[PDB]
RNA sequence: GAGGACCGAACCGACUAAUGUUGAAAAAUUAGCGGAUGACUUGUGGCUGGGGGUGAAAGGCCAAUCAAACCGGGAGAUAG
RNA sequence: CAGGUGGUCAGGUAGAGAAUACCAAGGCGCUUGAGAGAACUCGGGUGAAGGAACUAGGCAAAAUGGUGCCGUAACUUCGG
RNA sequence: UUCCUUGUCGGGUAAGUUCCGACCUGCACGAAUGGCGUAAUGAUGGCCAGGCUGUCUCCACCCGAGACUCAGUGAAAUUG
RNA sequence: GAUGUCGGCUCAUCACAUCCUGGGGCUGAAGUAGGUCCCAAGGGUAUGGCUGUUCGCCAUUUAAAGUGGUACGCGAGCUGGGUUUAGAACGUCGUGAGACAGUUCGGUCCCUAUCUGCCGUGGGCGCUGGAGAACUGAGGGGGGCUGCUCCUAGUACGAGAGGACCGGAGUGGACGCAUCACUGGUGUUCGGGUUGUCAUGCCAAUGGCACUGCCCGGUAGCUAAAUGCGGAAGAGAUAAGUGCUGAAAGCAUCUAAGCACGAAACUUGCCCCGAGAUGAGUUCUCCCUGACCCUUUAAGGGUCCUGAAGGAACGUUGAAGACGACGACGUUGAUAGGCCGGGUGUGUAAGCGCAGCGAUGCGUUGAGCUAACCGGUACUAAUGAACCGUGAGGCUUAACCU
């Protein structure tokens, strides 16, 4: 039985995915547009969507936080100065994932995600 | 364990009776390219219902 | 909820200090026995020069438990430890003069009054 | 006598003035419309075909939209049959409402289960499992032995063996009847009651006693 | 479940007073000796609270008769007639349940002051 | 070879003494 | 400042259990276990040869082979 | 190819330490991947009340575990 | 070492074919193929207690690696 | 040119020569409790100490702790204590090597399932135009156990001691089904405390690693030890048994003719599956009303035009799921993610200020954060299409209508 629970797993370790995701999300902050499989393209979207409602408010303490969740401060700096401002009246849905072909090397079904204005 | 008798070859075919593979019913035709893609996915150049989304 | 081989203090001042039980009586394959459920005992320490000896076989009705009783509305009772108090082996009569420790209102039955007014305080 | 179509809302408490709680399930009644009546000289046996709910027209076939039309009933969830005693009558696109249960003491509930996927011989069939230690070697909670030797050389049929645990028809039976809401289509019933919540219930009164 | 939520809120007492764990309360409870009713105290420390509504319950810790004794109060329930608090802890935490293993000096509650 | 050590082990093998 | 002393890593072993049993491995891995200045352990070289060697002794070991090694021959032994 | 293989070199913070934990210089992620999140198997974590009732047998697990000081029986070959 | 034999008696347990103490009717002990004791020692055999526990009453949930589906490569025993 | 052994564990299944419960006859049957025989196989039918044990003795239960078959059921299901290899010793026998249904200590248990079987779950085709639903029920399976207390009643019975049948109510044990409101377990996806070390320039604040480092709490979900329900009543035909009327046989006689009772066994009644029930059933609704050519002339083949109802695919997914399947939804939209509000859990964040030599305490402050929950909201993704599916559906006979 799974009823009710929410969350990928990914083949992981509960670790690996934590320090995955922050990796992506830096990742994505930083691009504007990445490329990942699908699955892991829509559990991307429950870590970096919660990163910028956050940074819709400017406060050292809200800083300090988005940075033990990014651990950059090259990322706490765009989110607060440019993806924070950019994203002031939308209410949700930062993002929009795109699907693409299939990876060659192991036919993966890969996706396109980004952020909405890029 | 392991078989007692030679299984025919009829019995071999009759199991991949199953083992066929379904080809695609339709692709889509993109709204301003023209041209074919899987539905739902964007083309081979990076249009996706008319705009284009990935300018490479 | 009480079973076999578990070890139970006494609160009744008959002699004994600690008993084991050896049986849940009333039933076939019966599991456990909770709060005004007969056991059979055996004594496995007593006092000096009371009225029961160490090694006897007797009979007991348990009336603290730590897994606890449930009340009508949903309340729960429990207490530190699991206690008995000792009765004949015939005529399932306690054999001390007093109660120790607070009892329950489950032992409130025709065979019990004898114990629920000894009892210093009846939860 | 016939029942009700309703809708598992949950589960909760009723406290009665004397200090007694009682677990209810709550059912959401609403109201019945019958859409087809039965009798011996067409169909060989008497019943009424009720529906409840309400259908988005999008999602309502041709075949299913000129049934209920035929009716001049608007489109339910579903449509289910109950079977006429002697001496009920019913017509069609009349509406049966949850005041049906008002006099009714007790109930029988049918739902539908909660699907527990394949599942193994010690949870779908109470077996017990062999010694974790003492030298088992990969047989911690597998069945054990099905069957004998070569008398009779073969497994009994209605072997008890690993497959498909619930998500099936279950009933209860007798189950009381705490309160009837009119008013708000809500019949409390006590105890629990087969399905997950949002789950379709049918609701007669006990056969049985 | 808005349905469900009515049929909650009617049944809920309007008087239940604010303690947190750590609290010292008096809780009345009706007995029914036979035909008659009756109250009976329960003093204890407060050790753990659950806050559901109409399923709100919390426990108190007593040591009655060189026993300890808890007991689990359904908050709701017309059984318990009054909660009264009588002092107030200060704690860390929410359930005490530490304070299972201590006796005499050792499970002493500061008061809170404020 | 000759084993297939459960040939050659003398448990298994020598069972109807 | 003695000791076939003590506790304990490297090092040498192999008491228990689980895994593996067409193995990752023709004897291992994991977790614990014993000795650990000595009748210890290890590198390089040397000597003992088949009814023979060597053996704190188990018929143990002598190139994955041991109540008589391996290779070639007698030899196409003989086989109610 | 989860085995075997002699010698030399020997940083920091805690530590008695070449143990153990995290790091430096330096070196690597072990040559199939992507999903899903059934029974069962393997390796682990937690568990109400009871506490060896399990079993051939407390097997296996759990528990104990350090430094300083106080205290320590029978028996003894006078060292334990 | 004792077949008869679970000898009988005592102890320990609610209950003890094992254990400990005795008795002597030693099938079939016995004095360097040594007898009877023995402190310390033993990955030695038997038995009992305390602590501790998923060993068990009686299992439940969770974390990973497989098992399952997709793409790639691709065996084996066995067989009138 | 191999059919693995005793006991244990797991899982059973049949017989009836019946252990309990059910029904009866006789009793050296007053009552309670028995003895013995007949009918009856629906369900039920102990836990421990000792021993390798099956057995047995013993302790304590129970309504009872049945007797057997199944390769003395079951090792391609587990073990490996015993017996039954190689080591060693004792007693005894032998000059000896050695031997012992004498004892004692130690001692490697393989298999990825082709076929039948069984448990689940799908694809194809059929069911005679196509499609969407609701049914009937041939048949098949599941379930079936019982204690104690009270009333009737200290009545019937008996000198007393003792103490009922029949009938009713209540409450339990064991077993099964469901469920998560409560009481709890879990909760490596939530909050906190804390040890060592490394890093973010440093302080403050945080992160990585140490089994989730070690711990303390805990949401949803799953779950039991939690809490609801169940076993029936009734009917039919009976077994053993008991009869009524009644001759053969002037009587008698349950039987020959005729009539009636009679049990947990049987057929129903309760619960689930079920039209591949090829004997392929019924009911309701919806859709299709175009030409032409050819031949070997018939349920024939072909061309153009047409493409319905519906389905599948694809996408967003689920209290559904190994994969299929099943359910919900696709802009005329709450399907999922985010977002907004709440709840819940943790337990008074950071920053700043004040008191203190400092660790630290206090105030702002029940603060900050909060997973799977509840109520909302088109912000993001669920596309205009394309695909499959056709174009009124055979012959014979009958009954009506033209
Ligand atoms: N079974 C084990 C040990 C073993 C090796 N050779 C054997 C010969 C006979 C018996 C056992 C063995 C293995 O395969 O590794
Ligand atoms: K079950
Ligand atoms: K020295
Ligand atoms: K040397
Ligand atoms: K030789
Ligand atoms: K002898
Ligand atoms: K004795
Ligand atoms: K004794
Ligand atoms: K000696
Ligand atoms: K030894
Ligand atoms: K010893
Ligand atoms: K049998
Ligand atoms: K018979
Ligand atoms: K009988
Ligand atoms: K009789
Ligand atoms: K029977
Ligand atoms: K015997
Ligand atoms: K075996
Ligand atoms: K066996
Ligand atoms: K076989
Ligand atoms: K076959
Ligand atoms: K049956
Ligand atoms: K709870
Ligand atoms: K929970
Ligand atoms: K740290
Ligand atoms: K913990
Ligand atoms: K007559
Ligand atoms: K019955
Ligand atoms: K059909
Ligand atoms: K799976
Ligand atoms: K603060
Ligand atoms: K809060
Ligand atoms: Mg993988
Ligand atoms: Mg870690
Ligand atoms: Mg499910
Ligand atoms: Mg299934
Ligand atoms: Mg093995
Ligand atoms: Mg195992
Ligand atoms: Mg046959
Ligand atoms: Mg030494
Ligand atoms: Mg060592
Ligand atoms: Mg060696
Ligand atoms: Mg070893
Ligand atoms: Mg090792
Ligand atoms: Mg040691
Ligand atoms: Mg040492
Ligand atoms: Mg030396
Ligand atoms: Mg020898
Ligand atoms: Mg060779
Ligand atoms: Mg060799
Ligand atoms: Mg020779
Ligand atoms: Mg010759
Ligand atoms: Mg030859
Ligand atoms: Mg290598
Ligand atoms: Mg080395
Ligand atoms: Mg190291
Ligand atoms: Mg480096
Ligand atoms: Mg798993
Ligand atoms: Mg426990
Ligand atoms: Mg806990
Ligand atoms: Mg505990
Ligand atoms: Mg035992
Ligand atoms: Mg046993
Ligand atoms: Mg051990
Ligand atoms: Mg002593
Ligand atoms: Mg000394
Ligand atoms: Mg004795
Ligand atoms: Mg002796
Ligand atoms: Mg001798
Ligand atoms: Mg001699
Ligand atoms: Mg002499
Ligand atoms: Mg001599
Ligand atoms: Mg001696
Ligand atoms: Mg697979
Ligand atoms: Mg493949
Ligand atoms: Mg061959
Ligand atoms: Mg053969
Ligand atoms: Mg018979
Ligand atoms: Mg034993
Ligand atoms: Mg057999
Ligand atoms: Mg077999
Ligand atoms: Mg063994
Ligand atoms: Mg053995
Ligand atoms: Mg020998
Ligand atoms: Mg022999
Ligand atoms: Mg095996
Ligand atoms: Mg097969
Ligand atoms: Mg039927
Ligand atoms: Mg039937
Ligand atoms: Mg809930
Ligand atoms: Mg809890
Ligand atoms: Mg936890
Ligand atoms: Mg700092
Ligand atoms: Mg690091
Ligand atoms: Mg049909
Ligand atoms: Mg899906
Ligand atoms: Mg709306």
């Amino acid at each position: 039985m799974r009823h009710r629970k929410s969350g990928r797993q990914l083949n992981r370790n509960s670790s690996h995915r934590q320090a995955m995701f922050r990796n992506m999300a830096g990742s994505l902050v930083r691009h504007e547009i990445i490329k990942t499989t699908l699955p892991k393209a829509k559990e991307l979207r429950r870590v970096v969507e919660p990163l910028i409602t956050l940074a819709k408010t400017d406060s050292v303490a809200n800083r300090r936080l988005a940075f033990a969740r990014t651990r950059d401060n090259e990322i706490v700096a765009k989110l607060f100065n440019e993806l924070g401002p950019r994203f002031a009246s939308r209410a949700g849905g930062y993002t929009r994932i795109l699907k693409c072909g299939f990876r060659a090397g192991d036919n993966a079904p890969m996706a396109y995600i980004e952020l909405v204005d890029r | 364990a392991v078989q007692q008798n030679k299984p025919t070859r009829s019995k071999r075919g009759m199991r991949r009776s199953h083992d066929a593979l379904t080809a695609v019913t339709s692709l889509s035709v993109d709204k301003t390219s023209g041209e074919k893609h899987l539905r739902h996915h964007i083309t081979a150049d990076g249009y996706y219902r008319g705009r284009k989304v990935i300018a490479k | 909820m009480i079973q076999e081989q578990t070890m139970l203090n006494v609160a009744d001042n008959s002699g004994a200090r600690r008993v084991m039980c050896i049986k849940v009586l009333g039933g076939s394959h019966r599991r456990y026995a909770g709060v005004g459920d007969i056991i059979k005992i055996t004594i496995k320490e007593a006092i000096p020069r009371g009225k029961v000896k160490k090694g006897d076989v007797l009979k007991a009705v348990v009336v603290r438990t730590k897994k606890g009783v449930r009340r009508p509305d949903g309340s729960v009772i429990r207490f530190d430890g699991n206690a008995c108090v000792l009765l004949n082996n015939n005529s399932e009569q306690p054999i001390g003069t007093r109660i120790f420790g607070p009892v329950t209102r489950e032992l409130r039955s025709e065979k019990f009054m004898k114990i629920i007014s000894l009892a210093p305080e009846v939860l | 006598m016939i029942g009700l179509v309703g809708k598992k809302v949950g589960m909760t408490r009723i406290f009665t003035e004397d200090g007694v709680s009682i677990p209810v399930t709550v059912i959401e009644v609403e109201a019945n419309r019958v859409t087809q009546v039965k009798d011996l000289a067409n169909d060989g046996y008497r019943a009424i075909q009720v529906t409840t709910g309400a259908k988005k027209a999008n999602r309502v076939t041709k075949p299913e939209a000129g049934h209920f039309a035929k009716a001049g009933v608007e489109a339910g969830r579903g449509l289910w049959e109950f079977r006429l005693a002697e001496g009920e009558e019913f017509t069609v696109g009349q509406s049966i409402s949850v005041e049906l249960f008002a006099d009714v003491k007790k109930v029988d509930v049918t739902g539908t289960s909660k699907g527990k996927g394949f599942a193994g011989t010690v949870k779908r069939w109470n077996f017990r499992t062999q010694d974790a230690t003492h030298g088992n070697s990969l047989s911690h909670r597998v069945p054990g032995s099905i069957g004998q030797n070569q008398t009779p050389g073969k497994v009994f049929k209605g072997k008890k063996m690993a497959g498909q645990m619930g998500n099936e028809r279950v009933t209860v039976q007798s189950l009381d009847v705490v309160r009837v809401d009119a008013e708000r289509n809500l019949l409390l019933v006590k105890g629990a009651v087969p399905g997950a919540t949002g789950s379709d219930l049918i609701v007669k009164p006990a056969v049985k006693a | 479940s808005n349905i469900i939520k009515q049929l909650e809120q009617e049944q809920m007492k309007q008087d239940v007073p604010s303690f947190r764990p750590g609290d010292t309360v008096e809780v009345k409870v009706w007995v029914v000796e036979g035909s008659k009713k009756r109250l009976q105290a329960f003093e204890g420390v407060v050790i753990a609270i659950r806050n559901r509504g109409l399923h709100s319950a919390f426990t108190v810790r007593k040591i009655s008769n060189g026993e300890g004794v808890e007991r689990v109060f359904q908050t709701h329930s017309p059984v318990v007639d009054s909660i009264s608090v009588k002092r107030r802890g200060a704690v860390r935490k929410a359930k005490l349940y530490y304070l299972r293993e201590r006796t005499g000096k050792a499970a002493r509650i500061k008061e809170r002051l404020n | 070879v000759t084993s297939k050590w459960f040939n050659i082990d003398n448990k298994i093998v020598d069972h109807f003494p």
